[PDB]
């Protein structure tokens, strides 16, 4: 048995963890512990957990922890629309209300804001403050 | 001049940037987890994202634990080899397994297993 | 002559600075000097500038407290429409794409984001991570 | 239900948030810079910025400059008197500013004067 397994670069879609003990210290989670996991995720705040837990549902630095790593950033903004999976899905993306297929202007202005934060990731990426990022 | 499609469903529409941190035009967004033991988390899964499940779910659940990972084929073949990171904003232990070489090739993980505190990947 | 000019908790719209002496420095920012104040601005840094400075061009100090101070947060993110200022603007308003306007979904979705943003906003108000904030 | 409009050009869109600091869903934005000397900074304006840009100027042009400053009128009224914060991601002058007592009324600054390191407010 290995320490740690292989550094995988895909991106996967959905995970599903099973055990035998309980998995119910990550629900409900209260309003307190949401609110310090986006701040501890926005200051690169860094958790070490103890070797074991034996009450998790108490831990409150474990759900802090947790809802510190459920937390990622994506340029583009339209709710409505589905933006992960790009390649290969139409059956998602049919029956869609998508105004920039046919007004122009607006598809310059979303591709200038696109460039711009293009940029920005590459600059952030040259300076060693962002370890990675994907475009698809 | 063809990054954005000009005829089809996706037409018009920008390619999607994703990031671990936070960048100018960035949106703030979280992944949907729901406990059914199973927990189930969905959503554009980053590898600093599973290491840190992995992380936690290590100690919450006293080292033993399965996982089922579900891969978006066309990015599979990111593993192929190729050959000061503190301020990056990611754990040092992300750091460490991230600073390795890919020993998989066009291959991703399907199962992963853990065992009183041993990894055994399928 | 007071130390300190009086809170004002207004909104304004426009500034103008007039001096003698030269504001060439906040011009042409390098990419590092931008990629440093949005990284200081994520991570709550405080930067303490010296009583005076001679030679602000060569100063990335005080550069990057720019590129920081010119920094804030907004839930909506439709870029082809004018957001601001909501109350009596209507000449900006008019002749533009919306779509939500009709469509109902649309509109209960986006109505969906805007209460789960208002909630955490709240939140991180209540557990003081969070100075103000302003509803228009 | 009277929050989002029925009927008009603002039909359907939801209230605009504002904050200082990231938030779920939060979209960062940047307020544009440009110098003809002068410096125009055209955006919406919040007191925090107000007051670092104030700090900075005080440095880089020695304790001398003047501001004029063009107030939305509705939100005036907001300086009616009413009457550890190291955390809420502020500069410490600007939340020892900050914690002071209202003293303008349905009033709002027209006119910024700052001389040989004194601020006479107009």
């Amino acid at each position: 048995g290995s320490v740690t397994f292989p550094a995988d670069w895909s991106l996967k879609t959905r995970l599903l963890f099973t055990s035998s003990h309980s998995f119910s210290w990550a629900d409900h989670l209260k309003a307190q512990e949401e609110a310090q996991g986006l701040v501890m995720q926005c200051r690169a705040t860094a958790v070490n957990l103890p070797h074991s837990i034996q009450e998790p549902k108490l831990s409150t630095d474990l759900r802090c922890a947790f809802q510190q790593s459920l937390v990622h950033w994506i340029h583009p903004s339209l709710p409505w629309v589905q933006l992960f999976p790009r390649i290969g899905v139409d059956r998602k993306m049919a029956g869609k209300n998508t105004p920039w297929s046919q007004d122009e202007s607006l598809q310059q202005v979303l591709m200038s804001e696109w460039a711009l934060s293009f940029t920005s990731l590459y600059n952030l990426l040259k300076a060693k403050l962002c370890p990675y990022f994907y475009v698809c | 001049k063809s990054i954005v499609a000009a005829a089809g469903l996706q037409a018009g529409l920008p390619p999607t940037l994703l990031s671990p941190v936070a960048f100018r035009g960035a949106t703030m967004h979280a992944l949907k987890a729901r406990s059914v033991f199973s927990l189930e988390i969905t959503g554009p899964i980053m590898p600093h994202s599973l290491h840190s499940l992995t992380m936690l779910l290590q100690s919450a659940q006293r080292g033993s634990f399965s996982a089922g990972l579900y891969t978006h084929e066309p990015t599979a073949v990111f593993n192929t080899p190729i050959h000061d990171l503190q301020n990056c904003g990611l754990h040092p232990c992300t750091v460490e397994q991230l600073t390795q070489v890919n020993e998989l090739g066009k291959l991703s993980l399907r199962h992963l297993e853990m065992t009183d505190y041993r990894y055994t990947w399928k």
